[PDB]
């Protein structure tokens, strides 16, 4: 593949700290208190 | 044949025609050979880092 290719040769991805499953977390609160609270 | 390296060598799935010795992935790097005594052709893979 080209993803390992590039992993071969000294260019890697970190991952990111706060996982997709963080990120939606962090959105529903933001859905949750604005319907129940407003601003 | 001279072709230096380290790496891991295993059995190789790829379907070689009698013509081709080598074999290269998509960033032009050597990804296989050919034994030159056994004409047995081998996947090559670095080690990890
Ligand atoms: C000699 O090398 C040939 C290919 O050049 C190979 O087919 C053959 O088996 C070898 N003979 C040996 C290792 O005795």
């Amino acid at each position: 593949d080209l993803i390992c290719a590039q992993k071969f040769n000294g260019l890697t991805v970190l991952p990111p700290l706060l996982t997709d499953e963080m990120i939606a977390q962090y959105t529903s609160a933001l859905l949750a208190g604005t319907i129940t609270s407003g601003w | 044949n001279g072709l230096t390296g380290t790496g891991v060598l295993t059995k190789s799935n790829k379907k070689f025609l009698p013509f081709q010795q080598f074999g290269r992935d998509i960033v032009d790097t050597t990804d296989a050979v050919r034994d030159p005594q056994t004409l047995e052709i081998l996947d090559i893979t670095p080690c990890s880092f």
